[PDB]
């Protein structure tokens, strides 16, 4: 896969393609194999560190802050 | 957001009690971004606390003009970049989401930060830059770079 469409790839996830250049993406995948699977696994990447995103904070955390100022 | 600055104007005057408040909104997030960046909940949640304590230690030192949470996220990413440094034994001398942690961990924390604010905690690309005090560009190619050692990390799981 070519360098310069792996930064189209970077383009459309960051949200800001031109819509001349949304084309342009779109041919590659399809055709270009290396450059479908590179796109793919980084999706599938994203997808799974967005799962992380579950956490609160322990039990008593704010009392433990409030116990802690001077 | 005027629930957090009628709140800030109050903790600045002497109600500690409006600060609680502040910690409790913020809470979450905070130990969020502290423990996947450190992987750890003994070092994420010291770090988290010493995060809120130095935030209100520090309060007649905040701009009002500017952004609260912005300003909290720094001193919390800075105290966590901070430990992760000093955690690299020579540093003085000069489950399904465990299994992605322990990936988030292998990334140079320059990409780590990034990853976690923009995917873990859903900010934008101009609050990491006022966040990390970077021009949005510099961002952008941070993200990039992290993404790329993102997918190596996990395209397998």
């Amino acid at each position: 896969c070519p360098e310069q469409i792996v930064q189209l790839m970077h383009m459309h996830l960051d949200g800001d393609i031109l819509p001349k250049d949304e084309h342009v993406l779109n041919e590659h995948l399809e055709t270009c194999e290396k450059c479908r699977k590179h796109f793919y696994e980084m999706e599938k990447s994203i997808a799974l560190v967005r799962s992380t995103s579950h956490v609160e904070a322990p039990a008593d955390f704010t009392a433990n802050v409030m116990a802690k100022l001077p | 957001e005027m629930m957090i600055k009628k709140r800030i104007k109050q903790v600045k005057k002497g109600d500690q009690d409006a600060f609680a408040d502040i910690v409790d909104i913020y809470k979450d997030k905070i130990y969020q971004l502290c423990y996947r960046m450190l992987g750890n909940v003994h070092e994420a949640e010291d770090i988290a606390q010493e995060a809120f304590i130095r935030a209100y230690v520090n309060i007649d030192s905040f701009d009002i003009n500017r952004k609260f949470s912005t300003w909290l996220y720094r001193i919390a990413t800075n105290l966590t970049i901070d430990r992760i440094r000093k955690k690299k034994p020579d540093y003085y001398l000069d489950e399904l989401s465990n299994t992605i942690q322990q990936k988030i961990l292998k990334l140079p924390d320059k990409y780590r930060t990034v990853i976690v604010l923009k995917y873990i905690d859903e900010l934008s690309l101009i609050e990491i830059g006022e966040i990390l005090n970077i021009p949005v560009g510099t961002v952008k190619t941070r993200i990039h770079r992290g993404r790329e050692a993102l997918r190596k990390q996990l395209r397998d799981l």
